[PDB]
């Protein structure tokens, strides 16, 4: 999009479109996230869902 | 993979290093906890003039070097020779590049405040490793054992522990600590195998009274009626054939040495022993909890390796806890790495990520940052 | 349906919140109110750092929080931590929204008025509840038991009270109440037990007094000749086994424990007892409704559910009546719920719609209009 208004010479400023996702994404990534807290358990021998 | 294949497991003992990469089932690099720094100057054949040795290399060459100890009962006690032992383990035994690695070190029970920030000052600050982390060590055992909530009985080469865990807190009014370990049991059998009229008397006879003491000794369940049978003279008797010929025979002393366990009286120390400090340990616990405890004694450490050590201890709880409780001994094979293992599987573990101690935590937060 | 499925029915207690749905037989939750607060900063594995705890997670993790409770002996003492158990029921225990739900409340017997506007300020200024009514207790046990005159003996946790009913109304100078219940109880029966010889020592032992209290208790009949009976020894002792084995005996004290509700003194309280109070209260009323009250003695409370305490009553107040009289003593199955079922019958009824206090009526009346 950026180009565009770069090629054309309007004046549009904006964020990148991206980042209202990555909320989600760190939850499920990141470290204390989803995915770890469901791989850390999976060392304890006596865990439960 | 990143750091999957990458966090390393380094087990700091008393007497032993067990290390490795979490993922493996045992440690890929076991060996002496000892510096050795040349009584004389020159060299051996090829080699350059060495200001320090480590491992089995000062075991080895033990007769012109002294040979130092940098933990003391489980607690780090000389700050610049364990950093030699961490340098040694690093990029010696295990041959990676520490500053690329996460690691995942242990401390002791009651490991001073103090400590567990100096680790984590020389980790990051001259290993520059990425991020470590610092567990305690009945507290892998037992989790090791798939369980949460039990209490270890850990038991290596300086030191012994009672380590009371609930919910994976470690729980410090009640943990015990007795000082009377593998060591001092190898130096209990030498007297009564000098004293069943026998030398050890080279260097060479002096090291394998301790591979008498792994693959002979036991631990006789009614030590009473184990004498008793001694006496009668039965097919009880053990004939070890030493670095030559010289047949030595150890039929009776050979559980006379871990009944030292049970009655510290053996070796005049006036310390409670380990039955009775597993109990105490639990009288001193929430009362709520004591069934918990009662079912889940794990055992870890190499001296609770000696055979018939689980039945003695299942009997010897029994008959000191009310009846309405349940007792249980868990004492599993691979316990000489308890510790190691609940660590390779605990810092392998999709979950943990998110308590690795970070540069980024360190550099912002200073030691206190892991220190919890 | 828009409301028939809709109104919420929320009993606080000292000791217990009883919560649901108006239309359901029982409390969908049922919990304790208390509001822990941690002693240290620190945090559970995968969770955040948390500020306040409630209910049970309040009571399973009591070793590291300051425990508080938002009611004494019935009446709201701190409105920062009710406001907390009301946001835990409705959004937690019982996940609606309360912004759509009408929320049946109740209150104590002489509850100060202002409190009623203050719970009322709260329900629809911080929660934004459609509509919203407050039922006495008493009112709503009796009720429940079909009933509309009657005496109601109503025993919780932390208060008892009798609460004489005619009509509907509530008779203000005729209400007793007696600070002593459950809570009283489970103490005295702990120390009456420890006397027994034995110890409560950690949180797992003291928990389970309580529990031995409910499963084992009992109020005898001429427990004069009960004791004497317990001295001859019968088959009249109950062994309880432990969270572990150790299995404990109690015999006579099992009734030595509610004989505590008829006899103040036992504890040291110089306050009449249960039946003269269930009398007095009779005694305080008008000449003509005295006959209905007594044949209308309502049971409600978790207190009152100590088998053979009908009986007890039944017998205690004939032989204090004039013998003219028709004695009575109602105590249904479900009581420990009674107040609440008769808010859920209330709150579901087809007549009940035009006195539910609306956020019109709010709104434009200030909190004087609930208050009546």
């Amino acid at each position: 999009e950026q180009e565009e208004y770069k090629k054309e010479g309007i004046e549009w400023e904006f964020i990148d479109f991206g980042m209202d996702l990555a909320a989600c994404i760190e939850l499920i990534e990141k470290p204390m996230g989803i995915f770890s807290i469901l791989e850390e358990e999976c060392m304890f021998p006596k865990a439960t869902d | 993979d990143e750091d999957e294949t990458t966090a390393l497991v380094c087990d700091n003992g008393s007497g032993l290093v067990k290390a490795g990469f979490a993922g493996d089932d045992a440690p890929r690099a076991v060996f002496p906890s000892i510096v050795g720094r040349p009584r004389h100057q020159g060299v051996m054949v090829g080699m350059g003039q060495k200001d320090s040795y480590v491992g089995d290399e000062a075991q080895s060459k033990r007769g012109i070097l002294t040979l130092k100890y940098p933990i003391e009962h489980g607690i780090i006690t000389n700050w610049d020779d364990m950093e030699k032992i961490w340098h040694h383990t690093f990029y010696n035994e295990l041959r990676v590049a520490p500053e690329e690695h996460p690691t995942l070190l242990t401390e002791a029970p009651l490991n001073p405040k103090a400590n567990r920030e100096k680790m984590t000052q020389i980790m990051f600050e001259t290993f520059n490793v990425p991020a470590m982390y610092v567990a305690i060590q009945a507290v892998l055992s037992l989790y090791a054992s798939g369980r949460t909530t039990g209490i270890v009985l850990d038991s290596g080469d300086g030191v012994t522990h009672n380590v009371p865990i609930y919910e994976g807190y470690a729980l410090p009014h009640a943990i015990m600590r007795l000082d009377l370990a593998g060591r001092d049991l190898t130096d209990y059998l030498m007297k009564i195998l000098t004293e069943r009229g026998y030398s050890f008397v080279t260097t060479a006879e002096r090291e394998i009274v301790r591979d008498i003491k792994e693959k002979l000794c036991y631990v006789a369940l009614d030590f009473e009626n184990e004498m008793a049978t001694a006496a009668s003279s039965s097919s009880l008797e053990k004939s070890y054939e030493l670095p030559d010929g010289q047949v030595i025979t150890i039929g009776n002393e050979r559980f006379r040495c871990p009944e030292t366990l049970f009655q510290p009286s053996f070796i005049g120390m006036e310390s409670a022993g380990i039955h009775e400090t597993t109990y105490n340990s639990i009288m001193k616990c929430d009362i709520d909890i004591r069934k918990d405890l009662y079912a889940n004694n794990v055992m870890s450490g190499g001296t609770t390796m000696y055979p018939g050590i689980a039945d003695r201890m299942q009997k010897e709880i029994t008959a000191l806890a009310p009846s309405t409780m349940k007792i249980k001994i868990i004492a599993p094979p691979e316990r000489k790495y308890s510790v190691w293992i609940g660590g390779s599987i605990l810092a392998s573990l999709s979950t943990f990520q998110q308590m690795w101690i970070t540069k980024q935590e360190y550099d912002e937060a200073g030691p206190s940052i892991v220190h919890r």
